[PDB]
């Protein structure tokens, strides 16, 4: 599947 | 939080943290989805199929 990490916790 | 940030997942809230996408290209569930909101472990991949939790329902 696509993911992601962002910035903001 | 800016007001036009957008909002995703089943909680109705901007991005954060780890976010997994739906399978779905059509999803109407949320379609990018925060880990701890859907059951997944914090800083882990996820390498195989995922459908949100209204997708994973829909009939086929
Ligand atoms: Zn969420
Ligand atoms: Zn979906």
């Amino acid at each position: 599947a696509r993911t992601k990490q962002t910035a903001r916790k | 939080i800016d007001p036009n940030e957008p909002t995703y997942c089943v909680c109705h809230q901007v991005s954060f943290g780890d976010m997994i996408a739906c399978d779905n290209e059509n999803c109407q569930g949320g379609e990018w989805f925060h880990y701890t909101c859907v059951g997944l472990t914090p800083e882990t991949r996820f390498k195989g199929k995922w459908y949100c939790p209204t997708c994973r329902l829909l009939p086929q």
